[PDB]
């Protein structure tokens, strides 16, 4: 469950467990000083049997760590007020009007806003001009028939913008 | 357009060609495609899924439909309308499920039991009744201005 | 009096101009918030007069006009009565909402959809007023569903945010449970007493008061967030901040028990009913008390607190003391209006953190709201003797001095101790600790609007409870004659809660790493009730609508029973009859068997 | 130290204690890589058909159309009447119907015989 | 681990493009927009009072069974304004 | 209530809270200096630094990013992706 | 009323001999003039109905329905552009003339003297709607939908003719006045049971009840907007009107044989509210909403209180207006995106800001807006059925809860939460849609002011 690869790592699983354990330990422990104490305690707990070179014992004790962690989870974690499930989560989505719009204004409102609309027009000409040949030559020639990744190489050789740029660059501000 | 081969007539037999065409049309791995099977409950030959899919599909993947958890190409779940966030939270619970239901029902039974014990055991205080002056508010209770005046009086104690 | 009726009707009518004004605008306004603020102030300066004329005079009057459907033996007009509680309750709501207008000028200062916001908020106030003035019960039903749907809109103000529309759906569903209770009461009133008119109802009080009282109980638990029907209240706290302040400070939260106050000669009888009243309220009080501990969302904390105060008012309805409950409405209204406004000032001034995790040290971070919050959480439980003394403590005095449950008194005991201890906890975790919030601070509360709002509501929180409690006629017999540990017992419970939460804070200072002993779990996972019910009951109807309704009763089985059998029967009779291959001997042998079977089997000549 | 967190159809099972993310042999590595190739191909086709500046209309997802057409029209085939399906149908359609029919029998017989006795609460019962 | 340098190159081009876009969103021609083209409180507190007080006298009191009081309270020390007679007050109190 | 940021100030604050940390030096503290390249500190301690970044700025950065920051320049770049302050 | 029939005969060749870009304004204008002309109708007073001729007589049951029909015509006649602008002028004239002929048979149906004339104009109402939905159905099973529609409505409505001829030759003439005066109780034989089941079953099929409502979803998902609104509002409430008139006779046996229809109506109302809670294809949600409200209407008919009849006709008129409005909202969504589904078109709070006001108002009118006519109807039906039985209020309130639920979910599925940011072809909100909504909802609020019109003859 990731864009580029297929499996995380063993170390990446351990690392995600460390981050979530640190977060749940934050949510468990108030006053921040005994929290720093118990955080160094958990850092030493990972220092206990870190440096072994086994595989089966490593994944077995990692499983037992997951068991004693799912016991030791705090039930209502302090997630930040930008996280999914948090407090904002597109709080200001009321003013996140998409950018494909605004062409369908009456041109009196275009007479209200001359400079921004002329510059958006030259952005649109930059969009259309550098679109078909080079970008689709990359996206039809440069990979294998199996793409096997969700990334994309940039326009690395000569000329125009790196491919498929539009609805990732031209996006709302996420904060009006 | 819309080819007729993008509908789904017929069930899962036979196992080479049906599973082949299901992996074709459903964009899935062959053994990842699973029929239900058919039990006379319609369903065609629609894929069986891991059936939770909404408190799964963790949000930081940044797919295309953020409040749908789709990817623009998926086997959509057959019972997807019950699954979406704002409808049913299929989360992993913090503790259990059976421990939850048993302790909630035990708490309800305890509180209602002590309510019935209270309903047979009232409070009362060393206070007599209220000695209303005029036949317990007669003519200001139900009335009868000439039917039944009754002699009853309190004595001072 | 023409003056008296005219001023009450213009307190109604001055909350009608701004909506049609902006609907008739066809221009671009700027100071429409100022316009709504000054017309709410005008409504308050009009409505201050009739209460003074009332307690000076009495003269408790009803108005009624514009009748329609004089069809059968009833007629219903737009009809409302200015009486004791229904008259003195209006200016409290006006003044509280005027403060909320100020706080919404500050809170939503950088969001240009404020005009539609104030239109929804004003229309909500109008609907709440039409609710609380009426005696014609259909007008109560109008205001009832109207404040339900305006509550829907105000919760779901922020479109997007699946929390918001989820919450609003939950709230409106539980209010339809209130609706089925209320229409059951309406149906019984119509069929047995020819109308729903409290004059005729209280003129003819029957002894069978069981089915309408059960409808009243169901409407009360649907409106007033009670045991089993509470969890739309923290869910409702997931809306915006002055939304929640207006929505669960005075309006929309007391309207369930307001109806039970309104039906007091009807509930003079049926002591079975008052037993159900006080037992239900005690259940709410202790359940939300035990749930109220171990929670770290301040809005949800004040929601649990006001749910406990509603539970004490349900107890106050259970004992024959409705006027103490109404006085508790007024005091509670000023009180938690000021409290929500203060905490929301803090949260909006500190980058929308809102959580007790990463909240701690805000003492001498700006002192005005700290003074506000300590006056609030000290006036909670009634530090003797203040406004919150009067309501809550006359409640517990009449409760202990009654023919009570002998279990409900213990519920009020333990839950009053519990609300003392989370009051201490919310003060200590809000102000006193180390300042835990990140750098690049926005520490400010300089605003004339906010200081005048907090100002005038704490000034109301000092005096207005005593002023209201003094100059009212005692409609009950006051007990006033208590033994030892029956009048001092409120102070006893609050001081022991102060000591118990003090030593809890002393253990909180320590470094121990206590373990979750699963009362932690039952208190912090909401009593398991929203989790269990919202994974059980949405699964039920959505599973039955799939299996039974969609794929098992209507479509496939009904299309097999009516069209399929007929259509296949006619298709098979066609494919058997018209599929005769074209011979000749077959046709003349058919002629022969026709002639013979007409002659000798079923004769026609005989 | 823990009761291993029993799952249900309501309560989900979290992604940590699977335990299928432990003995991940190269067959399952290959399967995850193939699934990644599937999602890569789908998102590549989508992003090709999506970022076109000359494009005006909708994206026309055939998966959504397939789910809708399967959900509405492709139910009635395929059908076979099983005895278990038929008995479950006649229980979920006729059971509550005859249940509420018995209770309307009961309440109406009680009320009509009570008013035939004449001892109703019809002190005034106008709005019938 | 870390980035592949293709991702670094791609991402720095998106740095340049996204900065140019968000700066271009920042408008200032010194003028974003351009348009081509006591008595208040007096009316808003007197006029509905006038209309309703006119409405509440004449038409609505000619409708007969309209607005009605709950009667004022008279005490054994009171007297009637209109007709005029006192009520003979209560007798002796003692041992209060 | 929203004070906008700046590129130089956010670089200064990132390098500030890095300089508060123990096992690196204030001597050679470069924005354009990696972690595994010259400093040699742990990946564990690297994600501890990531947690310090999040606890300053109040939002998660996800796991597929969390492998591939490795230097303060890309840290400042990714928080500039999140908050999007490009005057 | 003949002065209402004859300008509709004059309105047909208007469409023919008006030229290009001239048919449209003339038809719209003149049908609005007819809406004024039959707004002048309501002379009805006191003791009897307004009764003029061997040809005509009108009750105050027939009065608001007839006004509703002639008011719903020009609104619809404007509503049915944008899907035949690219079609031929001659085919356009055929479409509009078919609508006018359908209106003419509706007025003929509402002002019938004898019930034979009512039956003739009943299946005359039946016939052209078929032609409308089949010639412009715009989905691949308009075949199956029209076939189901005509076969159910004929073969349910077929023994009604036999029973009416039987009542003709057993009790003299079939005019509603003398039948009102020459009714007599026909007690519990079995032939009385068959005859009652024939008449009531024909109109049951027209409502539809839950037993054979299956034609109704296909007939609204596979129909154009004009035939959909005519079908739902005028045809289903016409079936209710017809049952209201024929139920005057056959009083003594309805206590014996009216129980199971009540049963199927109540349990199918609950099951219909269940099945519309989950389905996609937004257009169908209004159809199952109609099935639920007309099950409530049928309960209101078969209990026989004047409270019940007044609430019944209130619910008739209110759901006619609400369902026609909500059909036109679904048509606007289908003009925006070519989907007809439910989960695809999302967002729409940002885009089309005052369209949200109309969706909110429509879901309020489904939601029993607290002074609306819908709530008046539902409320008085609950009153009369709680008089009829003290335990049936459970199903009524469960219907109320689920009704609020699916109406709210119909709102927040489409116009709440996230714009899908890949659609990018919606035009801004036309003045046509907002004009049609102002034509829908201002009369509903005016009737919400003084509803003494919309209450029936037992006012
Ligand atoms: C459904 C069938 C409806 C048949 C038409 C109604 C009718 O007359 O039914 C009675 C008919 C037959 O009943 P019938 O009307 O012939 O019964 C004789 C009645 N008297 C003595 C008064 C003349 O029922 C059927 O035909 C059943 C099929
Ligand atoms: C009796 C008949 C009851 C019928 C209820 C039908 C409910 C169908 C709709 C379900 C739905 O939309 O659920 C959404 C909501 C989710 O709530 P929750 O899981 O807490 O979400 C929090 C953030 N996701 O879940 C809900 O809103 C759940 C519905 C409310 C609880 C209903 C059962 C309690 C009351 C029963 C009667 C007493
Ligand atoms: C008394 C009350 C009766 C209430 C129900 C009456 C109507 C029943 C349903 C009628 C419609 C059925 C229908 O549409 O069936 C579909 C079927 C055509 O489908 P199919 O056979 O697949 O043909 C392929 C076409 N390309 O169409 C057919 O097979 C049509 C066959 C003729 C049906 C005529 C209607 C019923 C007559 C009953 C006579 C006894």
């Amino acid at each position: 469950f990731l864009p580029s690869a297929a499996y995380l790592t063993h170390q990446q699983k351990v690392l995600q467990l460390y981050k979530r354990a640190l977060r749940h330990l934050e949510s468990r422990c108030v006053h921040r000083d005994k929290y720093r104490y118990f955080a160094c305690l958990l850092r030493a707990r990972f220092d206990e049997h870190k440096n072994e070179k086994d595989m089966v014992k490593a994944t077995q004790l990692l499983r037992e760590a997951e068991k004693e962690f799912w016991h030791g989870q705090h039930p209502q974690p302090y997630i930040f007020p930008e996280s999914p499930g948090g407090t904002s989560y597109e709080r200001y989505e009321c003013y996140k009007v998409p950018e494909w719009c605004l062409d369908d204004w009456h041109p009196s409102e275009k007479a209200m806003y001359p400079d921004y609309f002329a510059k958006r027009e030259q952005w649109k000409k930059l969009r259309r001009e550098s679109w078909e040949r080079e970008v689709k030559q990359l996206q039809e020639e440069t990979p294998v028939g199996g793409p096997r990744t969700e990334a994309l190489p940039p326009a690395r050789k000569q000329g125009d913008l790196p491919p498929l740029w539009w609805h990732i660059v031209t996006r709302p501000r996420e904060r009006p | 357009s819309h080819i007729t081969k993008d509908m789904l007539p017929g069930p899962y037999p036979k196992t080479p060609e049906e599973r082949a065409a299901a992996a074709k049309k459903y964009n899935m791995r062959v053994e990842d495609y699973e029929p239900y099977p058919d039990d006379g409950m319609g369903y065609g030959d629609y894929p069986k899924l891991p059936d939770r899919s909404q408190q799964e599909r963790d949000p930081w993947y940044d797919w295309d439909h953020p409040d749908l958890r789709l990817n623009w190409g998926e086997p959509m779940h057959w019972d997807l309308d019950m699954y979406i966030r704002n409808r049913v939270d299929t989360s992993p619970t913090p503790v259990n499920w059976n421990l939850m239901c048993k302790h909630l029902f035990g708490f309800v039974a305890f509180m209602l039991f002590m309510f019935w014990v209270g309903e047979t055991y009232p409070t009362y205080q060393p206070v007599g009744p209220k000695q209303y002056p005029y036949n317990n508010l007669y003519l200001e209770r139900g009335g009868d201005p000439n039917k039944e005046p009754e002699p009853v009086v309190h004595y001072e104690i | 009096m023409n003056l008296f009726s005219s001023l009450t009707l213009v307190t109604l009518i001055l909350l009608t101009m701004p909506i049609a004004a902006i609907n008739f605008n066809t221009h671009k306004f700027t100071n429409y918030p100022l316009y709504v603020k000054t017309t709410i102030s005008c409504a308050f300066i009009t409505s201050m007069i009739p209460t003074m004329m009332f307690i000076h005079t009495g003269q408790e009057m009803i108005i009624s006009n514009w009748h329609w459907l004089t069809i059968q033996t009833l007629k219903l007009s737009l009809s409302f009565k200015m009486d004791f509680f229904s008259m003195m309750f209006v200016p409290v709501a006006l003044f509280v909402t005027w403060s909320i207008m100020e706080f919404s000028m500050w809170y939503m200062h950088s969001d240009p959809n404020i005009n539609q916001f104030f239109k929804y908020l004003l229309l909500f106030l109008i609907t709440m007023l039409i609710l609380v003035t009426a005696n014609n019960l259909f007008q109560l039903f109008i205001g009832w569903e109207g404040v339900g749907i305006m509550s829907f809109l105000l919760i779901g103000w922020w479109y997007g945010r699946t929390d918001a529309n989820t919450a609003a759906l939950q709230a409106i569903l539980y209010n339809r449970i209130g609706d089925i209770g209320f229409i059951l009461a309406m149906a019984w009133f119509l069929i047995n007493l020819n109308t729903w008119d409290l004059q005729q109802i209280f003129m003819l009080n029957p002894n069978d008061s069981n089915l309408p009282l059960m409808g009243l109980i169901l409407a009360a638990t649907g409106k007033s967030a009670q045991f089993g029907l509470h969890p739309w209240l923290p869910s409702a706290m997931e809306g915006p901040t002055p939304v929640s302040a207006l929505l669960h400070s005075s309006t929309m939260v007391v309207a369930g028990i307001f109806l039970l106050i309104r039906f007091y000669p009807l509930t003079e009888n049926n002591k079975f009913g008052q037993s159900i009243m006080l037992c239900l309220g005690a259940m709410t009080t202790l359940f939300t008390a035990m749930c109220a501990l171990t929670q770290n969302d301040i809005k949800k904390i004040i929601a649990f607190s006001t749910s406990s105060q509603l539970g004490l008012m349900m107890v106050t309805i259970g004992i024959n003391q409705p006027h103490l409950a109404f006085l508790h409405i007024c005091t509670h209204a000023f009180f938690k209006a000021m409290l929500f406004m203060c905490s929301g000032s803090i949260i909006h001034s500190l980058n929308d953190e809102q959580d007790i995790r990463k909240m701690g040290g805000l003492f001498k971070a700006m002192p005005f709201t700290t003074t506000a919050l300590i006056i609030g959480s000290l006036a909670l439980t009634g530090m003797p003797f203040l406004t919150g003394f009067y309501s809550k403590d006359l409640i517990i005095e009449s409760a202990n001095t009654s023919y009570t449950n002998a279990w409900a008194l213990l519920m009020t005991l333990v839950a009053t101790s519990f609300t003392a201890i989370y009051s201490t906890r919310i003060i200590f975790f809000a102000l006193l600790g180390q300042p835990r919030f990140p750098t690049l601070i926005n520490i400010n509360e300089n605003n004339p609007f906010l200081i005048n709002s907090i100002k005038r509501l704490l000034i109301g929180s000092l005096f207005a409870g005593f002023i209201i409690s003094n100059n009212i006629p005692p409609m009950t017999i006051p007990q006033m004659t208590m033994p030892h540990y029956l009048k001092m017992t409120a102070l006893t419970v609050t001081i022991l809660g102060f000591i118990l939460a003090l030593e809890i804070s002393n253990t909180t200072h320590y470094l121990k790493f206590n373990y979750p002993s699963n009362t932690f779990k039952f208190s912090n996972l909401l009593g398991y009730y929203p989790t269990i019910m919202h994974r059980l009951t949405p699964y039920m109807n959505l599973t039955m609508s799939q299996k039974s309704a969609s794929s098992l009763l209507d479509l496939i089985w009904l299309e097999t029973i009516l069209p399929k059998t007929i259509s296949l029967a006619q298709m098979k009779m066609s494919t058997t009859i018209t599929s005769q291959k074209g011979l000749i001997k077959l046709y003349f042998l058919s002629f022969l068997i026709t002639i013979l079977i007409s002659t000798t089997l079923l004769n026609f000549h005989e | 130290s823990f009761p291993k967190y029993e799952p249900s159809r309501l309560a989900s099972l979290p992604t940590t204690l699977d335990p299928a993310e432990y003995d991940i042999s190269s067959e399952t590595r290959k399967a995850q890589a193939e699934r990644l190739a599937i999602r890569s191909r789908l998102k590549r086709e989508y992003q090709l058909q999506y970022n076109d500046p000359s494009r005006r209309g909708v994206v026309e997802d055939p998966a959504l159309i397939r789910w809708t057409c399967a959900r509405s029209a492709n139910v009635y085939p395929n059908f076979r009447p099983n005895t278990k399906t038929s008995l479950l149908g006649a229980l979920f359609g006729i059971g509550p119907l005859i249940f509420w029919y018995y209770v309307f029998k009961t309440d109406r017989d009680r009320k009509e015989k009570l008013i035939q006795e004449g001892k109703l609460d019809r002190t005034f019962n106008i709005s019938y | 681990s870390g980035y592949t340098p293709d991702e670094k190159l791609r991402l720095q081009q998106l740095r340049e493009l996204r900065r140019r876009w968000l700066k271009d969103q920042e408008l200032s021609p010194r003028e974003p927009v351009l348009p081509p083209r006591s008595i208040f409180a007096f009316t808003h507190v007197l006029i509905p009072v006038w209309i309703i007080h006119y409405y509440l006298k004449y038409h609505v009191t000619t409708k007969p069974y309209t607005i009605v009081e709950k009667k004022p309270r008279i005490f054994p020390g009171d007297t009637i304004l209109e007709t005029g007679e006192v009520i003979p007050p209560m007798k002796e109190f003692p041992d209060q | 209530d929203a004070p906008p940021l700046t590129l130089e100030g956010i670089k200064d604050r990132v390098l500030y809270v890095l300089k508060l940390y123990d096992k690196i030096d204030p001597e050679k503290l470069s924005v354009n200096s990696h972690f595994m390249k010259d400093l040699g500190l742990d990946s564990l301690d690297q994600v501890e630094i990531i947690m310090a970044m999040e606890d300053e700025f109040g939002f998660e950065i996800p796991d597929i990013d969390a492998e591939k920051l490795m230097c303060p320049q890309e840290i400042v770049d990714y928080i500039a992706d999140k908050k999007d302050v490009y005057e | 009323m003949l002065k209402y029939i004859i300008p509709t005969m004059m309105l047909m060749p208007l469409t023919w001999l008006s030229k290009n870009s001239m048919i449209w304004i003339n038809t719209t204008l003149h049908s609005l003039l007819i809406s004024l002309t039959s707004l002048l109708l309501l002379n009805q007073f006191g003791d009897n109905s307004l009764n003029f001729s061997l040809t005509f007589f009108s009750d105050s049951l027939s009065t608001p329905l007839l006004i509703l029909t002639m008011w719903l015509l020009p609104l619809m006649l404007m509503a049915s552009q944008h899907h035949l602008s690219k079609e031929n002028l001659a085919r356009k004239k055929l479409f509009i003339s078919m609508l006018i002929l359908l209106q003419l048979f509706l007025i003929m149906t509402f002002t019938a003297t004898e019930l034979i004339f009512f039956y003739i104009m009943f299946e005359a109402t039946l016939v052209p709607t078929l032609i409308i939905i089949t010639r412009w159905g715009n989905q691949t099973e308009r075949l199956n939908a029209g076939l189901y529609f005509l076969f159910y409505t004929l073969a349910g409505s077929l023994p009604l003719l036999v029973a009416l001829i039987y009542i003709q030759n057993t009790m003299g003439s079939l005019n509603f006045l003398i039948l009102q005066y020459w009714v007599q109780p026909m007690p519990n034989s079995w032939s009385n049971t068959f005859m009652w089941l024939a008449c009531m079953m024909a109109f049951m099929v027209k409502m539809p009840l839950y037993g054979l409502h299956l034609w109704l979803p296909k007939a609204h998902v596979e129909a154009p907007i004009a035939g959909s609104m005519v079908l739902a509002a005028i045809l289903l409430k016409l079936g209710g009107y017809g049952m209201m008139r024929i139920t005057l006779l056959l009083n003594p046996i309805t206590d014996f044989m009216a129980y199971p229809f009540i049963m199927l109506s109540l349990w199918g109302m609950i099951m219909t509210s269940s099945i519309c809670l989950r389905q996609t294809d937004l257009k169908s949600l209004i159809a199952y909403s109609s099935v639920s409200h007309m099950a409530l209407v049928i309960v209101a008919i078969l209990i026989q209180t004047p409270w019940s009849y007044m609430g019944a006709t209130a619910l008739m008129i209110a759901h006619g207006l609400t369902s026609s409005m909500l059909f036109c909202l679904a048509n606007s969504n289908y003009e925006r995106v070519h989907s007809r589904t439910m989960i695809l078109a999302r967002g729409l709070q940002t885009l089309l800001p005052l369209m949200a006001a109309w969706w909110l108002l429509a879901s309020l009118t489904n939601l029993a807006l607290p002074p609306s006519i819908n709530l008046i109807g539902e409320l008085f039906v609950v009153m009369s059925t709680f008089s009829w039985s003290n335990i049936t209020i459970i199903l009524m309130g469960l219907n109320m809860v689920i009704t609020a639920l699916y109406s709210l979910y119909m709102l927040i599925t489409t116009q709440r939460g996230k714009h899908t940011h890949h659609i990018n072809n919606i035009l801004p909100s036309f003045t046509r849609e907002n004009a049609l909504m102002s034509l829908h909802m201002l009369p509903l609020l005016l009737l919400s002011l003084n509803p003494k019109i919309i209450l029936g003859p037992l006012y």
